[PDB]
């Protein structure tokens, strides 16, 4: 079904969090085929709190994902997040830089 | 379109309890029934055929039981790694069919 | 495994998504236990169904706890029609529906 | 030891055709015989069709018959399965195994054999 | 030949 890089876009987490603890972020992985998707988060020196969810089938035919880690709300503003995105299928290689934002 | 109906779909114990899988068959298919361990992405490794035979290299905590449509398999108490999805299998009518069942969940409690 | 209670999080549609016309609002569901739990969606308190998939993790390694994905996907018109999008969770470990969320425009 | 190895998986149209191989190794191919099962993503397992040591009798499916064949040729240690009309409802991790046959009894048998394939994705879509 | 071997052309 038209073999597709996927496009990778910013889970962002908000300039408020928990004040003084513990924050969500990370990336949408959306519209890709065919499977598998790898996705690693600082070149693989973020391991822990890091969730790759299994990828679901949409209606077009295309595949999508999330890769979610969990952070400390103070290291938002200063520590930096990058997801590294592979599919090999489509041979695609995208590192998305996840940053604050507020609204 | 030999049926074989796995029971419970999913099921939680601790580590060091006991617990107890069932197959049942629509047909006597003697003791031609093999149970089957699956682990995420990965191949289905063989662990009980005739019923009650262990494949060798499985622990001994691995039993199994039953003969024509109802089937038992009982493992004694549990490990870390005993946590996957199990199969049942029938081989009765090996050369034209061969059928398996739903496959039931073991989570850790 | 101890009954632990999820942790919520709803994260807005990006930018980027929207400027191609999508809009995917996810709810993350983190480190629960039992697996079973349920996620409803509200757009200006209005029930949604159809419009949304999930993505269930398999049991940890370490901390034998589930996480859960829920994906809202809108157009980028339908989407603007709207302000609250809400996620509401129910799950063992909470002693009331938990409902996270956010107004688009403010 | 004794290894199933799958390749040709991938993507195909639906109405469109597909063929897999599976090369064994480490023991007497032509002593046993091959099954090919397959499992859709979150699934559980299927047979799909058998082929006996001397290449003579074949066996599928019901849900594959008309439309899947099976074949394998004992000098290269390779069986082969030629998927024919394939359907969305076709797209499925297709194993290449040897299963337990009945009759197999004394657990340690060296006659139990039954090792799996590590199993190739076929994904039908358009 | 070995058994398992034999019960296969049997069952075929």
């Amino acid at each position: 079904a038209s073999t597709k890089g996927p496009s990778v876009f910013p889970l962002a987490p908000s300039s408020k969090s928990t004040s003084g603890g513990t924050a969500a972020l990370g990336c949408l992985v959306k519209d890709y085929f065919p499977e598998p998707v790898t996705v690693s988060w600082n070149s693989g020196a973020l391991t822990s709190g890091v969730h790759t969810f299994p990828a679901v089938l949409q209606s077009s035919g295309l595949y999508s994902l999330s890769s979610v880690v969990t952070v400390p709300s103070s290291s938002l503003g200063t520590q930096t997040y990058i997801c590294n995105v592979n599919h090999k299928p489509s041979n695609t290689k995208v590192d998305k830089k996840v940053e604050p934002k507020s609204c | 379109d030999i049926q074989m109906t796995q029971s419970p779909s999913s099921m939680s114990a601790s580590v060091g309890d006991r617990v107890t899988i069932t197959c049942r068959a629509s047909q006597d298919i003697s003791k031609w029934l093999a149970w089957y361990q699956q682990r995420p992405g990965k191949a289905p490794k063989l662990l009980i055929y005739a019923a009650s035979s262990l494949q060798s290299g499985v622990p001994s905590r691995f039993s199994g039981s039953g003969s024509g449509t109802d089937f038992t398999l009982t493992i004694s108490s549990l490990q870390p790694e005993d946590f996957a999805t199990y199969y049942c299998q029938q081989a009765s009518s090996f050369p034209w069919s061969i059928t398996f069942g739903q496959g039931t969940r073991l989570e850790i409690r | 495994r101890t009954v632990a209670a999820p942790s919520v999080f709803i994260f807005p549609p990006s930018d980027e998504q929207l400027k191609s016309g999508t809009a995917s609002v996810v709810c993350l569901l983190n480190n629960f236990y039992p697996r079973e739990a349920k996620v409803q969606w509200k757009v200006d308190n209005a029930l949604q169904s159809g419009n949304s998939q999930e993505s269930v993790t398999e049991q940890d390694s370490k901390d034998s706890t589930y996480s859960l994905s829920s994906t809202l996907t809108l157009s980028k018109a339908d989407y603007e029609k709207h302000k609250v999008y809400a996620c509401e969770v129910t799950h063992q470990g909470l002693s009331s529906p938990v409902t996270k969320s956010f107004n688009r425009g403010e | 030891q004794v290894q199933l190895v799958e390749s040709g998986g991938g993507v195909v149209q639906p109405g469109r055709s597909l063929r897999l191989s599976c090369a064994a190794s480490g023991l007497t191919f032509s002593g046993y015989a091959m099954h090919w099962v397959r499992q859709a993503p979150g699934k559980g397992l299927e047979w799909v069709a058998v082929i006996s040591r001397d290449a003579r009798n074949k066996y599928y499916a019901d849900s594959v018959k008309g439309r899947f064949t099976i074949s394998r040729d004992n000098s290269k240690k390779t069986v082969y399965l030629e998927m024919n009309s394939l359907r969305v409802e076709d797209t499925a991790v297709y194993y290449c195994a040897i299963l337990i046959i009945p009759g197999i009894t004394e657990p340690g048998s060296p006659d139990a054999l039954d090792i799996w394939g590590q199993g190739t994705m076929v994904s039908v879509s358009s | 030949p070995s058994k398992r071997s034999f019960i296969e052309d049997l069952l075929f």
